[PDB]
């Protein structure tokens, strides 16, 4: 699987 | 908060138009919508008027709403008047916060024809007298209208004591029944050689008598 | 409109007997309408009384209503996703008793569908089942017999002939309250006086308050 | 679930918008009846307009269209229903 | 971004929403000013009614609360806007 | 790495 | 209002000279409000008329509206990401000329602010940079010289005078359009005659349309 | 599609009230609002009334607007009339697809004084003569009213070839400028022993003459 | 690449 | 468990 996310929701993460 | 006034009566003969005020206190009439429902005896109000003027597809057009601002009243008139819309009446508006019903009309449909009552009475039951205990049952049907007088009496002497007497009711057949009971002891019942249980309907008097055993 | 007459339907339950300072909870499952869009009321009507609001509550829930005597005792809630709207009644009083309606609004105070209605009954008074009497036929072809169903509480009785095989001539008569608190009421019905000895006459009696059924055979 | 698009001065009708390779897959959208809104008359008045109210949502797609192994998560622009604005603000 | 809010006869307030479990963040839900609706002459008229809109959406959550490695996708409800509706239909 | 996802999605993922 | 006077923002750009059968795309950038929830408009003057109605849009854009001279051959559009509206002309014809307007509509119809407007120009002539003349000072107190700007297409030219330095006393003539299709416009200026030998007076045009920049000498 | 009718010229002297009519032809007037606009020489349109009795923050109470129904007509009123509000106004409302602007009013302030034009001629310059053309340059400003006449003579004689005037225009002082021009080959020009430029204003003429070297 | 261990709701 | 290859985008 490969799953593209929003820079925005990658920042949320961390 | 407000209120809304509504008479408290309001009659007239088949055929003929009758009219219904609501007047409300607090605030101004013309700014909130203004409701009519009717209300049949033991059963839920149904709509007859919403927004002043609309009709719930199933109302007749005899039934039709207005409002007057010069006087802050609502107003619900029933033309062609027949004998089905004998029932009570409530206006209902709303301010912002509140929601406020009319104290209700009573709607009588004059021409009516008088009725005799129709009296039977009960003396004790053998299983009531063995629980120590005694009742006398008066039953009074299909009279109108609906103001009955009872007067109980021990073999001719009157009797206030002990004596539980329902208000008028409408039956099915649009005519009125009551009931009214004598509590006794075994005691007094034996003792007396008879009782009688005598109801007044438009001057004329109609009696039933039983007796102990 | 955008409903035709009849497909609104409101249906209340979760009346009954309390003792004053009591709490209950009265519930209005709704059916026939798009339940999330329509604002919903609470209206009561005490025994031989007019109809009183009682509370309010937009489609959303967000926004909530109530009559100055039941603010800060009673509760309007709504669960969208069951179409069922609520009351939870707090610190309950005499002056609560009622029959208690569920109402389906066009906008706030525009009142277009009603319920069947719930009986509530705030009374310090226990549930008491009736003595049922038979009232025995005696002194024109036509024999009047009946039940007395006496010393009852709350309302209501519910009075059948036969497990319903009879109900012609059949006059279920409206109830006295008595002095003590009680009710009481009689049930008469009129057959033909050849019948006697042929047929049996039972008076079912139904108090669901109570959860009482009694059955009284009426002899001559 | 809801008739207020039904009960609206600035009325709308709802639009399938159906997309297999995305999550949700159908999206009604709100599109206006009228241009203006319906007065206290029942007429449509242009002393104001109908507008469509837009929200961002998330929505899954495929990414590439009918590929298996990848997907992407994206914001979108959505109309939800229509209000009534007016020209003059009071 | 949009002032529609401020321009409605059905005008509304954004009241921010804020949970850092759940991504967006903050979403911001419209609560309706009024009961009723601005007429045509700037007054507030209960002969209506000013409604939310409301929205089923996606969200992100950090799925049980502050936790690192697990996450939950699921459909929340939220108010959009409001719109004006009246009793009667036409 | 744990996620739940709803059983509507995970339908349209076959 | 929702805004204060000065706050709203309008610049288009794209203009031009194109020939009959031409496309063109204007483009207007808006600043200080709510973009997303305007309609836009487009509005037209033909030089020494009145104004005429063009095109509209809808806050997002899901409905467009043209004038029956229009309809089929231009198209309104919009990036609210990008906070600009934009109009793409097709087959442009020669009653197309005009000073285009950008405008912000409160609903649609109700025009509240308006753009610098842009030029448009459907011609078939070629477009020429002007011939700059001296108009050299002669027979006060009190000397006039001036630039003959000659034969330029399209409109518009701009003169000034010693880069800017001089700019009391120049009259900057509105033009003439011969019967060629070519204007020609002359710049004069009062300057003191006692200056003439001492001050070195220099007109500069600018004509954008050609891209053509001319500075001359204006010797007595 | 309809369209607005409003007068093409309008006049009143200072302090004094003027009004502006614009009637629709096909809809009701009422039925859309109406906006009115003010047009500067050269400048965009501002903004005099929206929603046809609205004014824009910074415009004068001296403007407003007003609609008539039974006439089909909106109205643009100016109280207190000042020498700033000479201008073109324009009626602009719309239907459920178009949008309409009148044709437009101009306003002028009577008791403007009258203003002699100042008339500069110039000969054609050597670099002109040089490319083998020649043109004479006759600059008019400075007048009021701007109702100019321009008549070119060569020594004596008339002259109604090669002759290109401009329409008179407003300046920053309120008065009028103008510019006629007479292209010559440089055989007429060096020819002639003189050219000239007349200009008549309200009756009075001023000229003004020029010579080959 | 990181390890998914994804389980459905209801 | 499923391999989850994750990336970003602008």
């Amino acid at each position: 699987i490969h799953v593209t996310i929003p820079a925005d929701l990658w920042d949320w993460i961390n | 908060n407000f209120m809304l006034t509504q008479p408290h009566s309001v009659s007239e003969s088949p055929g003929k138009t009758v009219t219904i005020s609501c007047t409300r206190s607090s605030g101004s009439l013309a700014n909130y919508y203004v409701q009519w429902y009717q209300q049949r005896p033991g059963s839920s109000p149904t709509i007859v008027i919403f927004a002043n003027n609309q009709r719930p597809s199933g109302v007749p057009d005899r039934f039709s709403g207005s409002i007057d601002s010069s006087s802050n009243s609502a107003s619900l008139t029933i033309s062609g008047l027949k004998t089905e819309d004998e029932a009570d009446y409530y206006c209902q508006t709303y301010d912002p916060y509140s929601v406020v019903f009319g104290g209700g009309t009573k709607l009588t449909v004059l021409g009516q024809p008088k009725a005799a009552p129709s009296v039977t009475l009960f003396p004790p039951s053998s299983e009531e007298l063995q629980a120590n205990k005694a009742t006398l049952v008066c039953l009074i049907s299909d009279f109108y209208p609906g103001a009955v007088t009872v007067a109980w009496k021990a073999d001719s002497s009157p009797v206030k004591a002990g004596v539980e007497t329902t208000t008028p009711s409408k039956q099915s057949n649009n005519k009125y029944a009551a009931s009214s009971y004598l509590s006794l002891t075994p005691e007094q019942w034996k003792s007396h050689r008879s009782y009688s249980c005598q109801v007044t309907h438009e001057g004329s008097t109609v009696e039933k008598t039983v007796a102990p055993t | 409109n955008l409903y035709f007459q009849g497909e609104v339907q409101l249906l209340e339950s979760g009346g009954g007997l309390v003792q004053p300072g009591g709490s209950l909870r009265l519930s209005c499952a709704a059916s026939g309408f798009t339940f999330s869009s329509y604002a919903m009321s609470w209206v009561r009507q005490a025994p031989g009384k007019g109809l009183e609001w009682v509370s309010a509550i937009s489609g959303s829930g967000g926004s909530t209503y109530y009559a100055d005597s039941v603010k800060g005792r009673f509760t309007i809630s709504r669960d969208n996703s069951k179409n069922t709207l609520y009351l939870q009644m707090n610190s309950l009083r005499a002056e609560d008793t009622a029959v208690y309606y569920c109402a389906r609004d066009l906008i706030h105070g525009v009142t277009r569908n009603w319920g069947q209605g719930t009986l509530v009954t705030v009374s310090s008074a226990s549930t008491k089942g009736p003595s049922v009497f038979p009232l025995a036929p005696s002194s024109g072809g036509t024999a009047a017999l009946g039940c007395l169903v006496k010393d009852y509480f709350p309302q209501p009785v519910t009075v059948s002939w036969n497990s319903g095989a009879l109900t012609s001539g059949v006059h279920t008569f409206p109830a006295v309250l008595q002095s003590s608190g009680l009710y009481s009421l009689s049930s008469v019905v009129t057959v033909p006086s050849s019948s006697l000895g042929t047929q049996t006459y039972i008076c079912n009696v139904n108090h669901k308050p109570s959860n009482t059924k009694v059955d009284k055979k009426v002899e001559p | 679930s809801s008739d207020y698009y039904d009960r609206s001065t600035s009325p709308w009708n709802l639009h399938r918008n159906e997309d297999p390779e995305r999550y949700p897959s159908v999206i009604w959208e709100a599109k206006c009846r009228h241009l203006g809104c319906i007065n206290a008359d029942g007429n449509v008045d242009y002393h104001m307009n109908s507008v469509p109210i837009q929200q961002e949502i998330l929505v899954l797609r495929r990414e590439p269209p009918h590929s298996p192994n990848s997907f992407r998560l994206e914001k979108i622009l959505v109309s939800v229903g229509c209000t009534c604005v007016t020209p003059i603000v009071h």
